[PDB]
C-alpha cells in the first residue's frame, strides 16, 4: 500500500504556545500545492489526530484502510539543537535531518484567553464540517460550511480569529474527494463513537454534533419518499400502480439495514449501491410523496421541481389524498 | 438514527403487502 507520513508530537513538546504553532504548520503543509493530495491528506490526519491523546492507537483503531499505510513520525524538541526552535523529526533511534528541514525549513493572544484545547478545537471542527457537503454536494460546500459554522461561532467553539478561508475549505474538500483514505478514517471514527460513554472530550462532543449532519447525506430523497409516502400510511398505497415502486423501496430499506452502521455513509463513501437509492429508480412513489409533502410541508416544491422523472398523475393523487387527511 | 424511521416503515410496508395481496 502507498505509504502516507503522519507526524505526531512527542512527550518532549509540552508548551501550549508551541503546540498551536505545530498545528498551524500542519494546516499549512496540507494547503501546500507542491505536495501531492495524499501527502497533504496525511498532514490533515496529523492535525485531526492531535485531538486524540494517542494518535498511533487512534489510527490503528480507525485508520485500518486498504488504500494507504500510515507511518507515524514523532516530532520532539531537542534542547541541544538551535535550528527551527529546537524542533526535530526523530524516530526512536534516529533524527530525520532532511524531513526536519522539510517540515520546518521549507518555504497567540487567543491561546492565553481561551486555551490550547479550545483553540485546536476551532481548527479541527472546521475540517469535519467540510465533510457534510464535500462528497455529497460539492457545489454547496462553502454555503453549507458557513451554515454549520454559524452555530459554533456564536457558542464561541470557533473564535473569529481561527475561522478558515474559503480557499482553505475548497482545498480540504478536494483532498477529501481525492483521498477516500481520509473519509474512511473519519467515518470509522464516527462509528467507533457510536458506543456512548461519559469519556467524550469537548471536541468529541462537537464531532458527534457535526456527525448528525454528516450521517445521512445524499439519501435525503429516499427518506422524504419514506416519510411523506410510506409513513403517512394513506389508502393509495393499496393501488396496483404504486405496488412495484413500494417493493423496491422495501428492498432499498432492507439493503440499508444490511450495510449496518456503515449504511448512513453510503453516498459519503461512494459505495457501488449509492445510485440505487436515487428517486429515478422508484419514480411513482417519489412523485406521490412529493405531492403529499407540498400539501403537508410549507413550500418544499423548492426541494423538488422540473425532475425528468416526475409522474404528474401520482403527484396530484398525493396532494388530493393528503388534503382529505388534513381535513381530519 | 433513521433506524427507527426505516424500522417503522418496513413494518408498515410489510403490513400493506401482507394485508393487500398483489394490490
Amino acid at each position: 500500500k502507498n505509504t502516507v507520513s503522519i507526524f505526531a508530537l512527542g512527550p518532549t513538546i509540552t508548551d501550549d504556545d508551541e503546540k498551536m504553532t505545530l498545528a498551524l504548520l500542519f494546516l499549512s503543509h496540507s494547503l501546500d500545492n507542491e505536495k501531492q493530495h495524499a501527502q497533504r491528506a496525511g498532514f490533515l490526519v496529523s492535525l485531526l489526530s492531535m485531538a486524540y491523546a494517542n494518535p498511533e492507537l487512534y489510527l490503528t483503531t480507525n485508520g485500518s484502510n486498504a488504500d494507504v499505510k500510515y507511518v507515524i513520525y514523532m516530532i520532539e524538541k531537542d534542547l541541544k539543537r538551535q535550528k527551527y526552535g529546537g524542533f526535530v523529526v526523530k524516530t526512536r533511534e534516529m533524527i530525520y535531518e532532511k524531513t526536519t528541514e522539510w517540515i520546518f525549513g521549507s518555504d497567540e493572544d487567543l491561546v492565553h484567553t481561551f486555551g490550547y484545547p479550545s483553540c485546536l478545537g476551532a481548527l479541527i471542527i472546521q475540517i469535519w464540517i467540510v465533510l457534510v457537503k464535500a462528497i455529497t454536494s460539492i457545489s454547496g460546500l462553502r454555503k453549507g460550511f458557513f451554515t454549520r459554522l454559524e452555530a459554533f461561532r456564536q457558542d464561541g467553539t470557533v473564535q473569529a480569529g481561527l475561522v478558515l478561508s474559503g480557499d482553505t475549505v475548497d482545498q480540504i474538500g478536494s483532498i477529501m474527494r481525492s483521498q477516500q483514505s481520509l473519509v474512511t478514517l473519519m467515518v470509522e471514527t464516527l462509528i467507533t463513537m457510536n458506543t456512548s460513554r461519559n469519556d467524550l472530550t469537548t471536541i468529541e462532543k462537537n464531532i458527534q454534533i457535526v456527525g448528525n449532519y454528516i450521517r445521512d447525506a445524499g439519501l435525503a430523497s429516499f427518506f422524504n419518499t419514506i416519510r411523506y409516502g410510506i409513513e403517512t400510511r394513506m389508502a393509495a398505497l393499496t393501488l396496483s400502480t404504486l405496488r412495484p415502486d413500494i417493493n423496491r423501496l422495501k428492498a432499498l430499506m432492507e439493503l440499508y439495514l444490511s450495510k449496518g452502521p456503515r449504511a448512513p455513509f453510503i453516498c459519503i463513501l461512494r459505495d457501488p449501491i449509492h445510485g440505487e437509492f436515487a428517486p429515478g429508480n422508484y419514480p411513482a412513489i417519489w412523485s406521490y410523496a412529493m405531492g403529499v409533502a407540498v400539501v403537508q410541508n410549507r413550500a418544499m416544491q423548492q426541494y423538488v421541481t422540473g425532475r425528468s422523472y416526475l409522474d404528474i398523475d401520482m403527484f396530484q393523487l398525493g396532494q388530493a389524498v393528503a388534503r382529505d387527511a388534513e381535513a381530519q | 438514527d433513521k433506524s427507527t424511521n426505516i424500522s417503522s416503515a418496513l413494518n408498515i410496508i410489510e403490513f400493506i403487502l401482507s394485508t393487500d395481496p398483489q394490490e
